[PDB]
Order: C-alpha cells, then structure tokens, then sequence
C-alpha cells in the first residue's frame, strides 16, 4: 500500500536513530580514553620539565651569564608545561562531563528504538520490513556527527506525528550540541598535552648542558 | 469491515503509525523511561471493541 511505503519509510527512520545510539557510548569511551591519555602525558612532560629546570639550576650555581640564562629559560619551560597540564585538567573533566551526558542520552532511548524495531520484527506490515528490522536488531552505526544526529532526530519527526518523535528531536538537538563540545574538549586536551611536550622538550634542551643529579 | 482509528497512548510510543487501522491489524507499542505498560505484552489489535487489549503506559 502507500500504508507499506509509509511503515518502510518509518521502520527505516526508526533503524537510523538506534544504531546511533549504539554507537554514541562506544564513541563517548574512546574519547574519555584520549582525555585521559593526553592528560596524562600532560603530566609525564610537567615532571619531566620540573626535573630538567632543576638540573638546569643547579648547574648554573656559580655560573655564567649564558649558563644562567640556561636555567631563568628552563625554569619558564618547566611551568609552560604544568601551566598546559592544569588546562589538559580542565578539558578532560569537561570530556568526562559531555560524555556523561551523551551517554544518559543514549540510555533514556536506546531500549525504547531497539523495542519498536523488535515489534516491527515481528509484526511488520510486509516481509521487506520484517527484514529490514530483524537485521537492524545488533546493528551499530560507522560514525555519529552532530549533523548525523539532528537529520536522522528531524527524518523521526516528519515521520511521526507522536509527541514522542518530538521530544526526541528536542534531546537530539541538545545531544548534538553536547557532542560538538565533546570534541572540542577532546582537542584542547590533545593542544595542551602537545604544549606541555614543547615546553619540556624546551627545558631538557637548555638543561643539557648541565650535570644530572 | 472493521476499522479503528490510530491508539491514543499517552506516555508511550506505537507502530506503525497509519491514519486508519483495519480489523485484525496490530500494533506495537513501547514506554518512555520511567513508565511501564498495564499488560506484559507490547502488542495490540484492531477489534470490532477497538484495541485490545487496551495499550496503557503507567509510572
């Protein structure tokens, strides 16, 4: 019927949003890793500057102008790289914070898209939509772009008429908002992991001239 | 030459959505978070008493 047409065009819009939302906490969880791991590194460059500044110190006691210009420059490098760590800090709690929400997001509907489709599944107007939704029963999407979120959230919408698709457009919107700074927070931290590798890489340079403790 | 009209399940969401259902023609239907439905089930019929059983999402 044009009544087929319509479930196909709905079972499909319903088949879009879950496998996003399958996609969302495993996308939320590499980005929390690479927050923690450039934060980290943030901190290994920090201790790192801190021991060449001190090397770099300790060698100019009693040293020349251009041994103890060595170590005022050591010394800037070495609080460059904790300055860049406590920013590494900061953008990772926000990382931890927009993942959080995504992942709350994903949890109010990922069992709600993932039941209708299983009713589909089972009770599909046709066998093409029958199929369709019993193949999209563990289905996860490649990739999940702000933009991704709101076409497939407004596609729902157009769709159905039901408060329901409504208010997860309103979420969605929301979700792509939390998940655009998701990634913004994710490249701060990364910006200021490789700001405090500068910086110590600056300090073990001008310390080298100096003895290690 | 049953009809019924769409259900009306506040607090819930169904499927497929058609502006008119015919007799034997069924329904899925799930709860927002938070919410339960009366029955076990999730499925419902177009009947010549309307949809039974009836889809009802409670808190």
């Amino acid at each position: 019927n044009d009544n087929l047409e319509a479930e196909l065009e709905q079972t499909k819009a319903l088949c879009e949003v879950a496998k996003q939302l399958r996609k969302l906490p495993l996308l939320t969880e590499e980005r929390r890793f690479e927050a923690v791991g450039a934060l980290e590194e943030s901190k290994k460059a920090a201790k790192e500057g801190k021991k060449a500044a001190k090397r770099a110190e300790a060698g100019a006691v009693g040293g020349t102008s251009e041994q103890q210009q060595a170590a005022k420059r050591a010394r800037e490098a070495a609080t460059v790289a904790y300055e860049a760590s406590v920013r590494a800090e900061a953008a990772a709690m926000e990382v931890k914070r927009f993942a959080r929400a995504l992942d709350s997001f994903e949890s109010e509907y990922e069992s709600v898209f993932s039941g209708l489709l299983r009713g589909a599944a089972e009770h599909g107007g046709n066998e093409t939509i029958k199929q369709l939704a019993k193949e999209c029963a563990t289905a996860v999407a490649d990739d999940v772009t702000p933009e991704a979120l709101t076409r497939a959230a407004h596609n729902l919408r157009g769709l159905y008429m039901q408060d329901f698709a409504e208010e997860y457009l309103q979420e969605a919107n929301e979700a792509a908002n939390k998940l655009e700074e998701l990634q913004k927070a994710t490249a701060e931290t990364v910006r200021a992991a490789d700001a405090a590798d500068d910086a110590k890489s600056e300090a073990q340079e001008e310390a080298a001239q100096f003895p290690e403790i | 030459e049953i009809t019924c009209d769409p259900p009306r399940i506040p607090n819930g969401v169904y499927r497929p959505e058609l502006s008119k259902y015919r007799g034997q023609d069924k329904i899925t239907y799930e709860c927002k978070k938070g919410f339960f439905p009366e029955i076990r089930g999730t499925d419902a019929t177009c009947t010549r008493d309307g949809w039974v059983p009836v889809p009802r999402c409670a808190w």
